[PDB]
């Protein structure tokens, strides 16, 4: 009988510690990483105000989709803890490299006498790709820093989690990482802002934005250093789940066979639709009830003052849903939580579309409300939008990752990487090309609301049906990996 | 720091043309909603016309169908084209930017307006 401190065994203990400060860690310097990367492209010295929606368009998902098929190789070639250090330790060492030697030589190493000289020789209409040439580092800044939002939060950590993590635990301690991952956002945007004010306040004659950025680089390579501190201290001392002996499998190597058996694999499949669709759904509803929302307020005052009140309400409901979603994981399981997000959503945006499209009808139903149906619309679309974001951490992103523990290690670990790394940016691509079409065929957003209130309901019932698909799917892997590994140890 | 200054505004006669345009500079203008607001003397402020950063314009109904908002990545600027303009269409227009990030200490930055004057002559 091993001790138990705080109800929980010193073992499970000692490898939930590690993993809730990497991800800590991890998502400290994602958050300064996101600031700091737009902070920067745009104040470079030589930098058109189109490098942003070039890299946003198309730089991200060709990369992402890069990564992938590199990550998959590098898997079937390399060990887990070889192919962590391989995936992580160039991050942090590029942007050492970056706080240290590539920004302060920036002039140096940016070929601006180059990129002029084929802007001559290149129409104008390619202003786009010379002005990346231009300040190459700072946009590979940019590229990593989302990777690293991609790959290192997402691929690296959740699957050394889902590696090392059980069901149970992963049930039971899930939830208390976003809680701490909310932390790390707070700690690492008052880390950001810190270094805003410490630009101005040290005197003149001194490069105030190179201290800040060498500073908020020595805390990226200090967090990446104990990053890889945590990982070689739980991949030593935790003794870890080996696995069922079904462990042994095929070495596929073909990224052209391995990508074959994802597409044609039902798990990966309905994983892939849920990550989508919370994608598309939260984009679509968020611009629809963001522009809703001016129409509402006209005066900036009165906007500034509902986006404190939105931002105090997203708080607390932030905190409300790490509690009740430690709750809801312990009692009512996997899919009961996974359903969650989805119906709370479709019944939110159901109501949401039905106040818009329908305003003259609902308009007595809302006076009893003391409100006006565009109000009632700006209050449902804020609870949705709010439900959407505070269950991410919460309520989500727990599910998603415990859907890949029971998988095999080699559809677990590459089904991760060909999500999380290519299906994400898809279903925010997807969401951007939706509401374009409907521009196009509507010449406006506001012409297209029951179409795009119609998409939404496809897009959410998928959702729907792909949760109760891959529940159904999660639980048969769990029994029977359960009663394989209880037969063989018979 | 975030500096936004605005120009274009001015005196046109009753049913005229007038294009503002918001120079941004300090912030990534392209990753955020930029808004278009106007003030008469002894009126509050009003939204007039915003653009997202997916350039979706939306407008104000007292000037959809007349107004038009148009980010141009290439100048970095936002632009406020104001067709068949009318009397009540005088005020001092701001452009303004909200919710930077955490590199920046007021949520709230604007222009110092420009005057657009809508005369009824005959």
């Amino acid at each position: 009988a091993s001790p138990k401190i705080f109800g929980v065994e010193v073992a499970t203990l000692k490898k939930i510690i590690p993993l809730g400060l990497m991800f800590f860690c991890i998502l400290f310097n994602y958050t300064i990483l996101r600031d700091t990367k737009d902070v920067l492209v745009v104040t470079a010295k030589g930098s058109s105000a189109e490098i942003i929606p070039f890299l946003k368009t198309w730089v991200n998902l060709p990369m992402a989709i890069g990564f992938m098929l590199l990550y998959t190789k590098l898997s079937n070639v390399l060990s887990k803890k070889a192919l962590f250090y391989t995936v992580i330790v160039p991050f942090i060492i590029y942007f050492g490299a970056f706080g240290f030697v590539m920004y302060p030589l920036s002039n140096y190493i940016h070929p601006e006498a180059l990129a002029d000289k084929l802007l001559t020789t290149l129409g104008p209409r390619f202003m786009g790709p010379i002005a990346i040439l231009r300040i190459w580092s700072f946009c590979l800044f940019y590229v990593m820093a989302e990777l690293w939002g991609s790959v290192v939060v997402s691929v690296l950590f959740w699957g050394f989690a889902n590696q090392i993590t059980t069901v149970d635990e992963a049930k039971k301690f899930y939830p208390l990482f976003g809680l701490g991952a909310n932390v790390a956002l707070i700690f690492s945007g008052r880390t950001v802002k810190y270094f805003s004010n410490l630009r101005k306040n040290l005197g003149p004659g001194v490069d105030g934005w190179a201290v800040s950025l060498k500073a908020m680089m020595s805390i990226v390579v200090g967090m990446g250093l104990a990053i890889c501190l945590l990982y070689w201290w739980v991949n030593r001392y935790v003794p870890l789940p080996t696995r069922s002996k079904n462990k042994k499998e095929k070495p596929k190597m073909g990224t052209m066979e391995s990508l074959k058996f994802l597409v044609s694999s039902p798990y990966i499949r309905d994983l892939a639709t849920l990550v989508v669709a919370y994608g598309i759904s939260i984009n679509l509803v968020e611009v629809t009830w963001k522009s809703k929302l001016k129409a509402q307020f006209p005066s900036p005052n009165e906007y500034s003052a509902f986006m404190g009140d939105f931002s105090t309400c997203t708080g607390v409901a932030t905190f409300t849903m790490m509690l009740l979603s430690q709750y809801v994981f312990n009692k009512y399981g996997w899919g009961v939580a996974a359903k969650i997000t989805p119906t709370v959503l479709l019944l939110t945006g159901v109501a949401f579309f039905s106040l818009i499209l329908f305003g003259g009808p609902f308009a007595p139903l809302v006076a009893k409300l003391g409100m006006t149906p565009l109000l009632a619309a700006v209050y449902v679309g804020a609870l949705q939008n709010i439900f959407s974001k505070s269950a991410k951490y919460s309520l989500f992103d727990p599910c998603k990752e415990m859907a890949y523990i029971p998988l095999d290690e080699d559809t677990k670990v590459k089904g991760k990487a060909a999500i999380d790394v290519v299906c994400n940016p898809l279903g925010k691509s997807g969401g951007a090309l939706i509401q374009q079409f409907m521009i196009l065929s509507f010449g406006s957003l506001a012409n297209s609301t029951p179409y795009l209130g119609m998409i939404l309901l496809v897009i959410v019932t998928a959702w729907l049906a792909a949760a109760k698909s891959l529940e159904g799917q999660f639980n048969s892997l769990r029994s029977e990996e359960e009663l394989e590994k209880e037969m063989e140890r018979a | 720091e975030v500096q936004l200054v605005e120009s274009g505004g001015g005196l046109v006669q009753a049913g005229g043309s007038l294009r503002l345009s918001c120079a941004a500079s300090g912030f990534p203008v392209t990753e955020h909603e930029m808004y278009w607001y106007r003030q008469a003397p002894g009126k509050e402020r009003e939204w007039v016309a915003a653009i997202d950063s997916y350039g979706y314009t939306e407008y104000a109904d007292s000037v959809k169908g007349r107004f038009t908002i148009s980010r141009d990545n290439s100048k970095n600027t936002v632009y406020l084209q104001m067709n068949s303009l009318k009397p009540e269409d005088t005020a001092v227009y701001y452009c303004n930017v909200k919710d930077l990030g955490a590199w920046y200490n007021d949520y709230d930055y604007w222009g110092q307006g420009t005057q657009v004057t809508v005369s009824s002559l005959e």
